[PDB]
DNA sequence: AGGACAGCGTGTCAGCAATA
RNA sequence: UGCUGA
């Protein structure tokens, strides 16, 4: 029921416990990044009746 | 972050990039950090009977 | 009673119930009684009503050959919607769920069975299938009827809808309530006008507006002339028509002169002015050639035999009759009654003439009734019936007039060949709103009628079967006294809802406790109780003079003459009847007693009205205490304390329910209206109508064309007590932010507001709107082959991953302009056509319904595509505060710039304090304090008018419960500067309050033209916003250009960005039309003259080119000298 | 229609208060107490929670 | 395999060119296209 | 020549749906 | 024609 724009704001306002200081900032237009600026994580969940 | 009802689903990756509260809020990392002045109060005569 | 568990202060605890989302066992109840007039009343209008209105219905003879055959229609059914045919599977019900996915009319089918014969010895009943009818949502003859909420949300539905309205072509039209004059009630005017109808005729008369059984109603005016005569203009299908009364009261009564000059001269027997009158009446024009009933009904029959159209085989007797059923006093059904009733009309012509009583105003809600769904729809469908009639039997005299005796074999065949009618007509009265009629119905508007009912808030689509539009017409009149809020709409009309433009003072809405009548009585047994009482009948021995005794009137029917000392005694006791629910007296009638005395007050006597169409009000009986309910007129002449303290012991006759029972629903939602100024708090009612909200439950379903979303509303933390008892948390409006008034940024002036940035950031009144566009592909085609499919032929570049082979965007997908929307498919041919998105703005699809052709054999033709458009605030968006103060966002201000406060917190609203001072909406300055009270101490205030006095103030109150916090009383904190760091010298004033975000965004208002569609008739800008669209300059801005002498911008603009076009003319003979080009060197020459070096160009305009083609057009020419 | 995960004045969480902040309203509690055994100081933070209406409940009861 | 469900029924109907749009188990008449994985990207601002 | 009268008139400012 | 904005 929630949109994905709406899901995407509020996966922004979650906080990350990654200490900011052992990365760096993405290049303008480092749309891929690496290992020394992004951090990846996934949901994936379904709901079934038990 | 939502509820589902079943038959829903949800499916994606998050990429987290650094940033300075300055550009989002999002990237802020304190609830607040105000300060105030000390107050001072000074009792002019002996208040005292109620 | 039905007031009663209505919440004493507002609650919290209901959100946060471990019960919140169970839908409850039956519907809420009170939201229910607001749509309950347009429900109630189709209810009867459909089955009770409609029997009626064809027991009318004169049997239609008419002449084939040379016979003479008889059509009536014994009965007239209407159906709940279902599957056309049966060609259709699974489920005959048809639920309003669909025909708004599939975009169609939720219509029943109405069928009646004639009964055709000849002479009278040969007869049969066929039955025929008449048309199709629209259906209201929950009126008996819906699907939707005795359901509970838990079912009702398997269909989909609101689990809390209340329908009273209709679904035209998936749009809910909201017929509303109109006003018209009164029902079988004689108003005495003076209207100026009056005396062009005729050359002796003054400005004096009674109007009657009569309706039987609410299928029938007509307008009947009593003239005054110099002379001391009576003229009765009675219409008939739009052509006004006069007799001079004598004719009437002879044909209508087989009596005497005296008799009847005896009843036109009953109150004053003294006057000799008027008994010299009335004799004038029955000898000047009727001992002119007939005196007796009969013959005056020949005469009468003769002169209006042509402009009746009556049956020509009909005796000129039998046609006057045709007459006075049709056109006078159509309430009551004997002749002897319509002469008492067309009597005190006169009676009454009399006294205002000389000045022994006083003009009604037509304006007051005294002289007012509504005019409701039922009555519209029944006084339509009982027309178009007669109609049907006549065109059958038009078709029947006109196709053979052939030996109907083996005739009887396609007399089916025939009544069907006219049958083909009754559906079209229906739909445009509701689908345009207009009205097409060869009688207005007896109405005088015929435009404005149903109008669209929009869900853009629950506080708007609420107020649309609230409302009372006193006349479409009056929007267009020099003097405004229509628009004066009289003193006689308290309790029925709200004050302050009314539309602050144009609409002013014309479309109101009703109070909250107000309400239409709707339900029918028996009321025979009233005419022998009132006789009990003490009333006289109108035959005789009334025991006094005739002039110190009152007319009783019961429903347009005279009982007559109550005494002068036992009216009073008689009106108590009939008022205690109705309260007591004793005898049969309606609980709504309205006993009125007009008392007299010798100055020129309104006409005296008893009245009694308990028709189907006023309004009415509860209102506490003292010295019963039993709820009783009192109408427009029935309120003049009693008093009514609104707090008790101000009740008396011989004054104060009745008492108020509540003492906010004066405002309307909606002005019962603006927290404190009490200490705002009043043109704020009309506004209030006014722009909680454009308020993005939370419309609805129901997406996926609606396929609307707009829908604005807000995303996380809250409730307000300060709310009137009434707000709860409509639950309207089912639906919330804004969100509460932490306001202060502190002068600080310098872009917060002159009614601009700031909004922190991190606020907005953190998801601070996010919304969307929801555009569903029906793609119906029966268009780029006519009945040809199929060129509609949706579908992608294999591979085609330009749909290569837009599209998901069946020429629909994917569901999830975002579009840009320029991007693939929709890949039709001409089967024969074989060929596609990508048809692109055109909006110069992103959004994403969200669902996509395919719909079927009602029979479920549609081809792929009929699609609706939701698109979802995220409408954040931006700049220049519009938010508003519950008490009138609107503005613009003016600025993002960032959040460590914000002045925070010693508590570390720093507001999310910034509103300069200089609105305050000449806008006095001292409510803002409450509701602040009262939401931080709130917010501070987990409670709910309520905001409910009336209820703080001068001696229990608000700001005390809440001042305590601050400073019970360890804030300040006066409700002042104060804070740093963010950009200095420094405590400001003054405190600052700060506080929680409800905002609401309108619907005007910049995003909707803001357009460039540089180039584009040039008009082709004048070469100019085309305008709208959809294409390029330009500015039209105007007369009035031109004249400001050149006061600066500023001649080369005015011609710079003008030529050179408008129509600058470079023409030829003959310049001997100075002709534009003159100049010709060979065909393909290309040398103009003139054609009237044979020179072809004269022609040379001239700067000039295209319309002026444009004129001196029009002039041709007329044989004027334009001889223009070149230079 | 679901709970903001952050207040919008300050910024501080409130995400994951509110089966807690339904659980004590269960228990006996009044809204002061409860928003108080939160840790919701200051009251724009306790209007995020108190003046919540939680329509993505009635949302989630119309067909799949 | 374009997959729409019904508007009650909520049964997978494929539908193509040349047939008609009714709803099988039942006979409705509306029917809403159904959300394949395809991947999308949205910012969180 | 005292009238009677029939006869023209205008009416701030831009948008949207929708439909003739 | 019903709406809406200054
Ligand atoms: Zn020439
Ligand atoms: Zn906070
Ligand atoms: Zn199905």
């Amino acid at each position: 029921i929630v949109q994905d724009e709406i899901l995407a704001h509020r996966l922004g306002l979650i906080p990350i416990h990654a200490d900011p200081r052992l990365f760096e900032y993405r290049n303008q237009g480092d749309e891929e990044g690496t290992e020394i600026d992004t951090l990846q994580f996934r949901l994936q969940v379904r709901c079934t009746r038990n | 972050i939502a509820q589902l009802r079943p038959g829903q689903e949800i499916d994606l990756l998050m990429h987290c990039v650094k940033g300075i509260g300055k550009d989002h809020a999002k990237f802020s990392p304190v609830a607040t950090a105000s300060y105030r002045l000390l107050p001072d109060i000074t009792l002019l005569e002996p208040v005292e009977g109620e | 009673s039905r007031w009663r568990n209505l919440p004493s202060g507002p609650s919290l605890k209901h959100l946060t119930d471990p019960s919140y989302g169970i839908p409850r066992e039956q519907q809420k109840a009170a939201l229910q009684e607001l749509t309950r007039a347009h429900v109630e009343s189709f209810n009867y209008a459909v089955h009770e009503g409609l029997g009626l209105a064809v027991q009318a219905i004169p049997p239609f003879e008419f002449a084939f050959k040379d016979e003479r055959i008889s059509f009536t229609i014994l009965d007239a059914v209407i159906s709940p919607p279902t599957v056309p045919k049966g060609t259709i599977c699974k489920e005959a019900n048809v639920y309003p769920a669909e025909c708004r996915g599939r975009r169609s009319t939720y219509r029943g089918k109405l069928t009646a069975d004639i009964n055709w014969a000849v002479n009278g010895i040969s007869k049969g009943i066929i039955k025929q299938f008449l048309g199709y009818v629209p259906i209201m949502v929950k009126s008996k003859l819906c699907n939707l009827r005795n359901l509970p909420p838990q079912a009702l949300i398997e269909h989909h539905e609101e689990a809390e809808e209340m329908g009273g309205y209709f679904i035209i072509n998936g749009i809910e039209k909201v017929i509303r309530m109109l006003i018209m004059p009164r029902r079988n009630f004689p108003i005495a005017m003076i209207r100026p006008k009056w005396k062009t109808r005729g050359p002796g005729y003054t400005q004096y008369g009674v109007s009657m507006h009569c309706v039987r059984e609410e299928h029938s109603a007509v307008n009947m005016n009593l003239h005054y002339l110099e002379n001391g005569t009576v003229m009765l203009n009675f219409i008939y299908r739009k052509e006004l028509f006069f007799l001079p009364l004598g004719f009437a009261l002879k044909a209508l009564v087989s009596f005497s002169d005296y008799q009847i000059f005896q009843e036109l001269i009953k109150g004053k027997e003294d006057d000799s002015f008027l008994r010299n009158s009335v004799s004038q009446m029955l000898r000047i024009v009727m001992e002119e050639g007939c005196s007796t009933q009969k013959q005056v009904l020949n005469y009468l029959g003769e002169c209006f035999r042509v402009k009746l159209n009556v049956p020509d085989w009909y005796p000129n007797e039998q046609a006057a009759e045709f007459l006075f059923n049709q056109c006078i006093c159509i309430h009551l059904k004997s002749n002897t009654e319509k002469f008492y009733m067309l009597c005190l009309m006169t009676r009454k012509l009399f006294a205002l003439a000389k000045g022994e009583c006083m003009e009604d105003n037509p304006d007051s809600l005294v002289n007012q009734e509504v005019l409701t769904p039922g009555q519209l729809f029944l006084m339509f469908l009982k027309e178009k019936l007669e109609g049907w009639l006549v065109s059958i039997k038009i078709a029947f005299d006109k196709k053979a007039q052939k030996t109907s005796v083996s005739m009887n074999t396609d007399n089916l065949m025939r009544i069907f060949t006219m049958g083909i009618d009754l559906t079209k007509p229906f739909e445009y009265l509701f689908a345009t709103g207009n009205l097409r009629s060869k009688t207005g119905l007896g109405l005088l508007q015929d435009s404005g009628l149903c109008v669209v009912a929009d869900k853009l808030n629950f506080i708007r689509y609420l107020s649309h079967f609230r409302c009372v539009h006193r006349g479409a017409d009056f929007a267009k009149m020099r003097t405004t006294t229509v628009r004066r809020l009289l003193p006689e709409s308290w309790g029925f009309l709200c004050p302050v809802h009314t539309p602050d433009g144009e609409p002013c003072g014309l479309m109101n809405h009703l109070t909250a406790v107000c309400e239409v009548v709707t339900q029918f009585v028996y009321t025979a047994s009233i005419p022998a109780l009132l006789c009990n009482l003490g009333v006289t009948p109108i035959d005789g021995a009334p025991h006094r003079s005739y002039s110190e005794c009152y007319p009783v009137l019961l429903d347009g029917v005279m009982v007559g003459w109550v005494d002068k000392d036992l009216a009073p005694g008689i009106a108590d006791s009939l008022r205690h009847f109705k309260v007591l629910r004793e005898k049969r007296i309606p609980p709504w009638m309205e006993v009125v007693l007009i008392p007299m005395t010798g100055k020129p007050s309104l006409y005296p006597g008893l009245f009694l009205f308990t028709t189907p169409c006023r309004l009415v009000r509860p209102v506490q009986n003292l010295a019963l205490g039993k709820e009783e309910l009192i109408g427009t007129m029935e309120q003049i002449f009693m008093n009514v304390a609104i707090f008790e303290d101000e009740v008396f012991a011989g004054v104060t006759t009745h008492q108020e329910l509540f003492p906010h029972s004066l405002l309307s629903v909606i002005a019962n939602f603006i927290p404190f209206s009490d200490h705002n100024q009043s043109p704020r708090n009309m506004y209030q009612c006014q722009m909680g109508k454009q308020t993005m909200g939370f419309p609805l439950l129901t997406y996926q379903d609606r396929s609307d064309n707009k829908l604005y979303r807000l995303q996380t509303p809250q409730s307000p933390l300060v709310r009137p007590s009434m707000y709860d008892y409509y639950d309207m948390d089912n639906y919330p409006i804004g969100t509460n932010a932490i306001v202060a008034v502190i002068s600080y940024t310098g872009y917060d002036m002159e009614d601009a507001m700031i909004v922190n940035k991190a606020s907005w950031e953190r998801g601070f009144a996010h919304g969307s709107v929801y555009k569903s566009e029906f793609i119906d592909l029966s268009e780029k085609i006519k009945q040809g082959d199929s060129s509609l499919v949706f579908g992608i032929k294999p591979g085609d570049p330009r749909v290569l991953q837009k599209l998901d082979d069946d020429g629909l965007p994917f569901i999830g997908a975002k579009l840009q302009y320029g991007d693939p929307y929709y890949s039709y498919l001409n089967l024969n041919t074989g060929e596609s056509f990508v048809m692109y998105y055109k909006s110069k703005e992103n959004c994403v699809v969200d669902n996509i319904k395919v719909c079927s052709n009602d029979t479920g054999s549609g081809k792929f033709k009929c699609v609706c595509i939701t698109m979802r458009v995220p409408r954040n605030p931006t700049i220049g968006d519009k938010f508003a505060s519950r008490h009138g103060q609107k503005g613009i966002l003016s600025r993002l201000w960032p959040a460590e710039d914000m002045p925070f406060t010693e508590s570390g917190m720093v507001p999310d609203i910034l509103f300069n304090p200089h609105g305050f001072p000449s806008r006095m909406t001292i409510g803002m300055l409450i509701e602040s304090m009262a939401g931080k009270s709130a917010a501070l101490h987990g409670l709910c205030h309520d905001a409910t008018p009336f209820i703080f006095s001068e001696e229990n103030s608000a700001l005390e109150y809440f001042g305590e419960m601050l400073k019970a916090a360890g804030y300040n009383f006066y409700g002042t904190e104060r804070l740093y500067s963010g950009i200095s760091g420094l405590e400001l010298e003054a405190d600052i004033f700060i506080g929680v309050v409800y905002y609401q975000r309108l619907r005007h965004m910049v995003s909707d208002k803001f357009q460039v033209r540089t180039t584009g569609a040039r008009d082709r008739v004048t070469n100019q800008p085309i305008g709208g916003r959809n294409v390029q669209g330009g500015i039209r300059f105007g007369e009035m801005e031109r004249d400001a250009l050149l006061a600066h002498g500023t001649s080369f911008l005015l011609h710079d603009r003008l030529f050179n960005c408008s129509d600058r076009s470079v023409a030829h003319v003959c310049v001997k003979c100075g002709s534009l039309l003159s100049p010709l080009l060979e065909k393909p060197n290309r040398k103009y020459n003139c054609t009237l003259c044979s020179r072809s070096d004269t022609i040379d160009t001239v700067s000039v305009p295209y319309v002026f080119r444009y004129f001196v083609a029009e002039l041709a057009a007329m044989n004027i020419k334009v001889k223009l000298d070149v230079v | 229609m679901i709970i903001p995960v952050r207040c919008f004045t300050c910024g501080k969480i409130v995400g994951n208060k509110w089966e807690a902040y339904l659980g004590l309203l269960q228990a006996e509690y009044t809204e002061g107490d409860a928003l108080d055994a939160l840790g919701l100081k200051r009251y724009c933070c306790r209007r995020m929670l108190l003046a919540h209406v939680d329509l993505i409940e009635k949302l989630l009861n119309y067909a799949p | 395999p374009m997959i729409y469900i019904c508007g009650e029924c909520h049964t997978e109907n494929e539908i193509k060119s040349r047939d008609p749009i009714r709803c099988r188990e039942c006979g409705y008449r509306i029917m809403y296209k159904k959300r394949t994985k395809r991947l999308v990207v949205f910012d969180a601002r």
